[PDB]
């Protein structure tokens, strides 16, 4: 997926985040502690005429 | 060096309400604005607690009480008068059994084979020449052997002072023991509430998972004697209890619906099949 | 050694290092060894051959 800057605020103890289907969105950086959103990067609806 | 207390004035228990009390995050993992159904060891919402109030007016109380599947233990206090707990089978150094401890300058978390008096406590001596308190007695077990955890916290000082006027802070507490673990629960609140458990909701964030292995049936909570001057007698009946207040409940196996806000708190939360109400705003989520 | 007497199973990750005598009768043991009375501990025996 795609990694984006994140306004998300995870409590010390919270590594992961997930949506109501339990696929992550939000993840803190291991290494510089910050959030990072991750979207799929497959989207869009395509028709051939 | 344990003693016995004899001026005590016996009185029925009491009992409180919890209103929608003693949620905890049942994982690690982060929510935002969802409403996300569980089923974990929770204290059932609008339930009867039992309620525990040291203070001298001598009224205080530090009873064996049962531990089935968790507790959920709250304190109400203004001037640091509990300060622990005890839990094992039969706290008589035959089994193994747990200590959590706050001295006032350390919190110190043992598992070990403890000798245990039958009241025990700590004590803080009020001091005439000049406006301090220290902590001078340890009365908690008499012997500890084959002692196989042990943690000690970060050196620490804490206003140990005997406060005047109203309670202030809110402790809440949710211990479990489950597949060898000892896991607790914490949240901390200020409050300015006189006698009950506050109205509202808070959800208490994991703190500890020891790994102690051990058979808790039975739990005792520590609690800290003022002595000062004005308590004449030995050391059986010269002190006075400062005033707080402690309320316990037993944890369930429940289905709940909590409801994480954007910013990812629990702010509110649904005890499911307590009323049929409760059922139906389950069940359409 | 290993405990070879207990009145009930272990819940798992729980540790027993309790050497109380173990009742396998009726009568109680009264903290002595005896007739239905055993230490619950017993050592095995290593020996290289
Ligand atoms: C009993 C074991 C015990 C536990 C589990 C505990 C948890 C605990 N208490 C804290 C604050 C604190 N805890 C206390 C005192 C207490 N809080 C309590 O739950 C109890 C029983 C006392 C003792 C009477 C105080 C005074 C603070 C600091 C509050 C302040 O900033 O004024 C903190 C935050 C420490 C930090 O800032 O990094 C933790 C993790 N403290 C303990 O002593
Ligand atoms: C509170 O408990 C801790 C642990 O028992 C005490 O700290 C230890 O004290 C002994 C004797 O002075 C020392 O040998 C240890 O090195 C200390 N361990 C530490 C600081 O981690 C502490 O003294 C107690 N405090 C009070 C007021 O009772
Ligand atoms: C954990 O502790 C409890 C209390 O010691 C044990 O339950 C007791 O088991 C004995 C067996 O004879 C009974 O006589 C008691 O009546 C029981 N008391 C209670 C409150 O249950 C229990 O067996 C222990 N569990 C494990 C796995 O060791
Ligand atoms: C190395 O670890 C520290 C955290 O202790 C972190 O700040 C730092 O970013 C890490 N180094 C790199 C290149 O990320
Ligand atoms: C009183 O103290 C003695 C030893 O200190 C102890 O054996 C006994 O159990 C205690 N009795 C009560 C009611 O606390
Ligand atoms: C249980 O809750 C009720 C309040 O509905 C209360 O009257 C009762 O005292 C509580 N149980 C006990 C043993 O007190
Ligand atoms: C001051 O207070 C401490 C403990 O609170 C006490 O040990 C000391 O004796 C006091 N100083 C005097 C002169 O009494
Ligand atoms: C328990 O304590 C007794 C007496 O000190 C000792 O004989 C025994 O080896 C100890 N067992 C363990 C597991 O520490
Ligand atoms: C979430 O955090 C922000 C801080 O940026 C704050 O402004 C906002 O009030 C918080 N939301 C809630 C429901 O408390």
């Amino acid at each position: 997926g795609v990694l984006t800057e994140s306004n998300k605020k995870f409590l010390p103890f919270q590594q992961f985040g997930r949506d109501i289907a339990d696929t992550t969105d939000a993840v803190r950086d291991p290494q510089t502690l910050e959030i990072l959103d991750i979207t799929p990067c497959s989207f869009g609806g395509v028709s051939v005429i | 060096q344990c003693v016995n207390l004899t001026t005590r004035t016996q009185l029925p228990p009491a009992y409180t309400n919890s209103f929608t009390r003693g949620v905890y995050y049942p994982d690690k993992v982060f929510r935002s604005s969802v409403l996300h159904s569980t089923q974990d060891l929770f204290l059932p919402f609008f339930s009867n607690v039992t309620w525990f109030h040291a203070i001298h007016v001598k009224r205080f109380d530090n009873p064996v009480l049962p531990f089935n599947d968790g507790v959920y233990f709250a304190s109400t206090e203004k001037s640091n008068i509990i300060r622990g707990w005890i839990f094992g089978t039969t706290l008589d150094s035959k089994t193994q059994s747990l200590l959590i401890v706050n001295n006032a300058t350390n919190v110190v978390i043992k598992v070990c084979e403890f000798q245990f008096c039958n009241d025990p406590f700590l004590g803080v001596y009020y001091h005439k020449n000049n406006k301090s308190w220290m902590e001078s007695e340890f009365r908690v077990y008499s012997s500890a052997n084959n002692c196989t955890f042990e943690y000690v916290s970060q050196p620490f000082l804490m206003d140990l002072e005997g406060k005047q006027g109203n309670f202030k802070n809110l402790r809440e507490f949710v211990f479990k023991n489950i597949d060898g673990y000892f896991k607790i629960y914490s949240k901390h609140t200020p409050i300015n509430l006189v006698r009950d458990l506050p109205q509202g909701f808070s959800a208490l964030e994991p703190l500890v998972d020891l790994p102690i292995g051990i058979n808790i049936t039975r739990f005792q909570t520590l609690l800290a004697l003022h002595r000062s001057y004005l308590t004449p007698g030995d050391s059986s009946s010269g002190w006075t209890a400062g005033a707080a207040a402690y309320y316990v409940g037993y944890l369930q196996p429940r289905t709940f619906l909590l409801k994480y806000n954007e910013n990812g708190t629990i702010t509110d939360a649904v005890d499911c099949a307590l009323d049929p109400l409760s059922e139906t705003k389950c069940t359409l989520k | 050694l290993y405990r070879l007497f207990r009145k009930s199973n272990l819940k798992p990750f729980e540790r027993d290092i309790s050497t109380e005598i173990y009742q396998a009768g009726s009568t109680p043991c009264n903290g002595v060894e005896g007739f239905n009375c055993y230490f619950p501990l017993q050592s095995y025996g290593f020996q290289p051959t």
